[PDB]
């Protein structure tokens, strides 16, 4: 009598895999003033579990929530597979993975001497992925040079920009990149990442499989959960 | 990748 899922599902190992995929958003100062800040989110859940169960979702300050025609501390029938448990978005008590501390000096009007700081501000236990760093150049630049301790960077000057990639970065760390913009006689610093867990402090407490009809409970269900959290805007000024 | 277990 629901028209999500059929009846008469049965899987030998009753699985579940829960995804916290959140993305982070930032406009800050040079000074690390937080200009702006909000975290979006969604819970995709995959679920491979027998006949016709009634499960509990249960997980900090959210702000909107956007839940699945199935949702009724929460509870419905999920359907058989992939599905979007819920969205939701919060702006408090957001842990900003990194701090981006731009500096700029000028020499005369012919050079720019240029020096891009990045922390990485979490457990060192884990590992920041795919750190991209985006410091745009002025539209009369002739050339540009630039070293750099970690990674590698590239002067895309068809897209007006130097990008720097990094592969891996602990929490609690730092590095940064110099360069020099010859230029001939300001939008903000960009970044992305990816970081194995949601900046908005989100965890899961609970989530419980009932079934009434079948000779399962919850004590047998394999349940699994995975945070991801990558960047959406994340820019600082100057 | 990977998933950790939830309890």
């Amino acid at each position: 009598q629901i028209g999500w899922r059929r009846e008469g599902i049965k899987y030998r190992r009753n699985e579940l895999f829960l995804d916290v995929l959140e993305s982070v958003n930032l406009l800050m100062s040079p000074q690390g003033q937080v200009l702006s800040a909000h975290v979006s989110g969604r819970v995709v859940m995959k679920s491979y579990l027998s006949g016709m169960p009634e499960c509990k979702f249960g997980m900090i300050a959210i702000d909107d929530c956007t839940f699945h025609q199935c949702v009724r501390s929460i509870s419905f029938i999920p359907p058989d597979g992939e599905f979007e448990l819920m969205r939701y978005r919060t702006t408090k008590d957001i842990i900003l993975p990194f701090r981006v501390i731009p500096l700029v000096r000028e020499v005369g009007r012919t050079k720019l001497e240029v020096k891009v700081v990045i922390k990485s501000n979490f457990k060192p236990s884990l590992l920041a992925q795919k750190i991209e760093v985006r410091i745009p150049t002025p539209l009369n630049t002739s050339g540009v040079q630039v070293i750099c301790m970690k990674g590698k960077a590239k002067y895309k000057a068809s897209e007006n920009a130097i990008v720097w990639k990094i592969k891996r970065m602990a929490g609690m760390k730092e590095s940064q990149i110099s360069a020099e913009i010859e230029l001939l006689p300001r939008p903000p610093i960009s970044m992305n990442f990816e970081v194995p867990f949601a900046p908005s402090g989100l965890k899961v407490r609970y989530l419980k499989v009932f079934e009434p009809k079948l000779n399962y409970s919850d004590h047998d269900v394999i349940k699994w959960v995975r945070y991801i959290g990558r960047s959406g805007i994340y820019e600082t000024r100057c | 990748y990977c998933y950790e277990q939830l309890n």
